[PDB]
């Protein structure tokens, strides 16, 4: 059966400067012959470490990994900006070469407040015949949050649809959105429409709204 | 670099651990072969355990109708009398040899093998799909025996033998650029035919384009019909009596015509590789370990002395530029008018950064 | 005129060693 | 010093796409050439491996009978023939260098190419604003924006002609790419254009 190359941390935040550690374990004994790659999204991987000890030529010397036996670690000592990317654990001793789940790193900022607003569905949408009503959390930290939707004090049934940006470049702050797609047939069979946010920065949930 | 190699005998009495499998041979010193053997004297049935590195020629007979019946003729073999310490042979272990006892205790005994310089490098001769057993040529083996005296037999499970390579890599300093030229004069005139040949560099790595710059200055009343161009592996094998072959591995018989009293410059590029030369049974591949796919055997690097009629398989390479000169006139087709120049280069692997050699 | 060979005989392995 | 991928696009779930990876700057006999089907965040998955110097091809099992890897080494390029393409193979396919001697992890990847396979033709988006109010202005700053909804191919380049957070798209109930995009300007005072490449339409709406 194929090998799996599962990394111990799935994602993680931590502090610009400190030491980061990704364990990766293979479903069997791939002696050595593990490889690591970073990928800022929108580009394609640079290569980081071959054979599990040797680091690639052209790489930050703050990199290297190792093997505890079947367990394969990757570690960075004093990171920097533009290292805010996902890290990929690869085994290449057998065919097929296996890859890693992924491991997302984010610059860890202090909890910014998610600046929540709301927007009625545009005029031209209502001429179409369906409504996309856009919520916009903006410029915050950390990733996790929850936007609960309502049509007259009853929650959504999956018509809502989330979509986030990554770590902002020079900000290390996120941004979220959630389109509630609902038929104009049903846009107007109600009055109340609510975007229920719950964040670290927002202990008691703030809920904005609109009736147009 | 924190790992070691280990394979033990069938019955697990005799375990062998080795640093590397590739022991590289700069022309002067061959990296010693250092390792340890562990004994489990719960099963120390016998009363002596030796060790031997062997250099041997592995050949299947022309007439041998047996699939895989290969024999080995011994070129160099030595012994370290290691289990247990024989009188007087007291030696200092290596950086490697140390960390292995520290790991395993004195349950394990050392050996060191200072390979000599005038030896073949591990080279293996390409098989045909006919042949089936262990690949033929020069292979090496550390074997781990148990037998009361040296003049005692070895039981087929009371033993382990590992295969090492002694290999070479490309030298750092690029040789001077290869140019040879020649000039033929025929009966019919004194105006000559001239052929100059130049490679772009003297060292090439496996899979790299070799670029041959030609310059035919024809002052004859003969025509150059075509221009064969070829990369040829010279082999110099020495088992019982010296053999030799020069089989071609890369070729391009482009049909360029140099008509009489014409110049010509063309730069034909050309790449060796083992995809198209698999039919050529007996061609030398580099050193095979069990049965993997090797490369076109790298150039063998002899000493500046060029000591002896050396054993094993001395490979070299040489680009050939033959001009195919139209015959006819006074002697007709009777006398051959072709003109060729041979250029020798070096084809090996570069020095690995640190890391030595399915989906590789 | 010398010992022959009828094998392909085991799977070779690698253990771990003391970092130094 | 280079590597590309030309080709790749929208194809029915029964037919064929084939991809041309027109490499440059090195020898096709010292490298091994691979194809990686990461796709859109599902993970990283290998497709193909040709070793020209030896002439061998290795295939990830899910693309055996309907994926072909070739290479015409004169042009230094390499090929992926994709017959019987399903909707799972929908991906961003990737070309990847190697050292033949010896394999020590994937040297150089390429710009990539969006393959796309679902049972629905190209469409252009319709562009409708997100026009601010008292409900989209906070502490001087207000939020203008532009939903972009219901278009099929690989996504678009917004053209407002900082604070311009643009979202990776979502696949709706119909499988048409929809994505939102805002700005934060000051509450005094701006128009948005979206330029779908596979649509030959460049809708420039204005946020009021």
């Amino acid at each position: 059966s194929d090998i799996q190359m599962t990394q111990s941390p799935s994602s993680l935040s931590a502090s610009v400067g400190d030491r980061v550690t990704i364990t990766c374990r293979a479903s069997q004994s791939v002696s050595s012959a593990v490889a690591w790659y970073q990928q800022k999204p929108g580009k394609a991987p640079k290569l980081l470490i071959y054979s599990a000890s040797s680091l690639y030529s052209g790489v930050p010397s703050r990199f290297s990994g190792s093997r505890s036996g079947t367990d394969f670690t990757l570690t960075i000592s004093s990171l920097q900006p533009e290292d805010f990317a996902t890290y990929y654990c690869q085994q290449y001793k057998y065919v097929p070469v296996t890859f890693g789940q992924g491991t997302k790193v984010e610059i860890k900022r202090t909890v910014a407040a998610p600046s929540v607003f709301i927007f009625p569905p545009s005029d031209s949408q209502l001429k179409s015949g369906t409504a996309s009503v856009v919520c916009l959390l903006n410029n915050f930290y950390p990733r996790e949050a929850k936007v609960q939707w309502k049509v007259d004090n009853a929650l959504q049934s999956g018509n809502s649809q989330e979509s986030v940006t990554e770590q902002d470049s020079k900000d290390s702050t996120y941004s979220l959105s959630s389109t509630l797609t609902l038929s104009k047939a049903d846009y107007e069979k109600h009055k109340v429409y609510a975007c229920e946010v719950t964040h670290q920065g927002l202990s008691s949930p703030v809920t904005k709204s609109f009736n147009r | 670099g924190t790992r070691v190699f280990k394979k033990a005998s069938p019955n697990g009495k005799l375990t062998v651990y080795l640093g590397k499998r590739d022991f590289v041979d700069h022309i002067d010193l061959v990296e010693p072969v250092d390792g340890v053997v562990l004994v489990d004297p719960e099963y120390l049935k016998e009363r002596r355990v030796y060790v031997t590195l062997t250099c041997a020629f592995r050949y299947g007979r022309e007439d041998l109708d047996v699939l895989g019946l290969t024999f080995r003729k011994d070129l160099f073999v030595a012994n370290v009398q290691s289990f247990p310490p024989a009188p007087e042979d007291k030696k200092p272990l290596t950086r490697l040899q140390e960390r292995l006892i520290k790991k395993l205790g004195e349950h394990a005994y050392p050996f060191t093998f200072e390979i000599p310089p005038n030896l073949p490098c591990s080279v293996t001769l390409q098989p045909g799909p006919e042949d089936t057993g262990k690949a033929c040529g020069v292979d090496y083996e550390v074997k781990a025996f148990c037998a009361e005296n040296l003049e005692e037999k070895i039981h087929k499970r009371n033993s382990v033998r590992l295969v090492i390579r002694k290999v070479q890599y490309a030298p750092e300093r690029p040789g001077p650029q290869p140019t040879a030229e020649t000039t033929r004069q025929f009966l019919m005139s004194d105006k000559p035919l001239h052929l100059e040949a130049s490679l772009d560099k003297e060292i090439y790595y496996h899979g790299e384009p070799i670029s041959v710059n030609v310059h035919v200055t024809n002052n004859t009343n003969k025509t150059v019909k075509k221009i064969k161009i070829s990369v040829r592996q010279y082999a110099d094998i020495c088992l019982f009596n010296t053999a030799q072959y020069k089989c071609p591995v890369a070729m391009e018989e482009a049909d360029d015509t140099v008509a009489p009293s014409s110049t010509f410059c063309k730069v034909y590029t050309l790449t060796p590789f083992l995809a198209n030369n698999r039919e050529k049974r007996g061609l030398a591949l580099d050193g095979k370990l069990k049965h993997e796919d090797t490369n076109l055997a790298s150039s063998t690097l002899l000493r500046e002395g060029a000591n002896r009629e050396i054993l094993g398989i001395i490979v070299s390479y040489k680009v050939k530029v033959k001009l195919v000169v139209s015959r006819g006139g006074l002697l007709g087709d009777l006398a051959s008018s072709d003109v060729a120049v041979e250029l020798p280069f070096t084809l090996m692997h570069p020095k690995p950064k640190e890391e030595p050699p399915p989906e590789h | 005129r010398t010992p022959p060979s009828l094998g392909p005989s085991c799977t070779t392995a690698s253990s771990s060693l003391r970092k130094d | 010093v280079q590597l590309v991928e030309s080709g790749g696009g929208l194809v029915q779930p029964g037919g064929s796409l084939r991809l041309s990876c027109a490499a440059s700057g090195f020898n096709v006999y010292s490298s091994s050439i691979h194809w990686v089907r990461q796709a859109p965040g599902k993970g990283l998955e290998w497709v193909a491996s040709i070793s020209s110097y030896y002439g061998y091809t290795y295939y990830a099992d899910s693309v055996k009978g309907r994926f072909t890897i070739s290479a015409d080494t004169s042009k230094n390029t390499a090929y992926l023939q994709m017959n019987s393409l399903r909707a799972e193979d929908t991906a961003v396919y990737y070309c990847a260098r190697s050292r033949q001697f010896w394999y020590s992890g994937l040297d150089y990847w390429g710009q990539g190419t969006l393959v796309t396979v679902s049972s629905a033709s190209t469409k252009g988006p319709s562009v409708f604003p997100l026009a601010p109010s008292s409900k989209s202005t906070s502490g001087g700053t207000a939020a203008l924006g532009c939903l972009v909804k219901d278009y099929f191919p690989e996504p678009v380049t917004v053209s407002w002609n900082s604070g311009v957070h643009t979202f990776p798209a979502v696949l709706q109930s119909s499988g048409l790419y929809s994505l939102s995009s805002v700005v934060t300007v000051p509450s005094s005072s701006y128009i948005c254009n979206v330029n779908h490449k596979p649509s030959n339409t460049k809708v420039d709406k204005k946020v009021e």
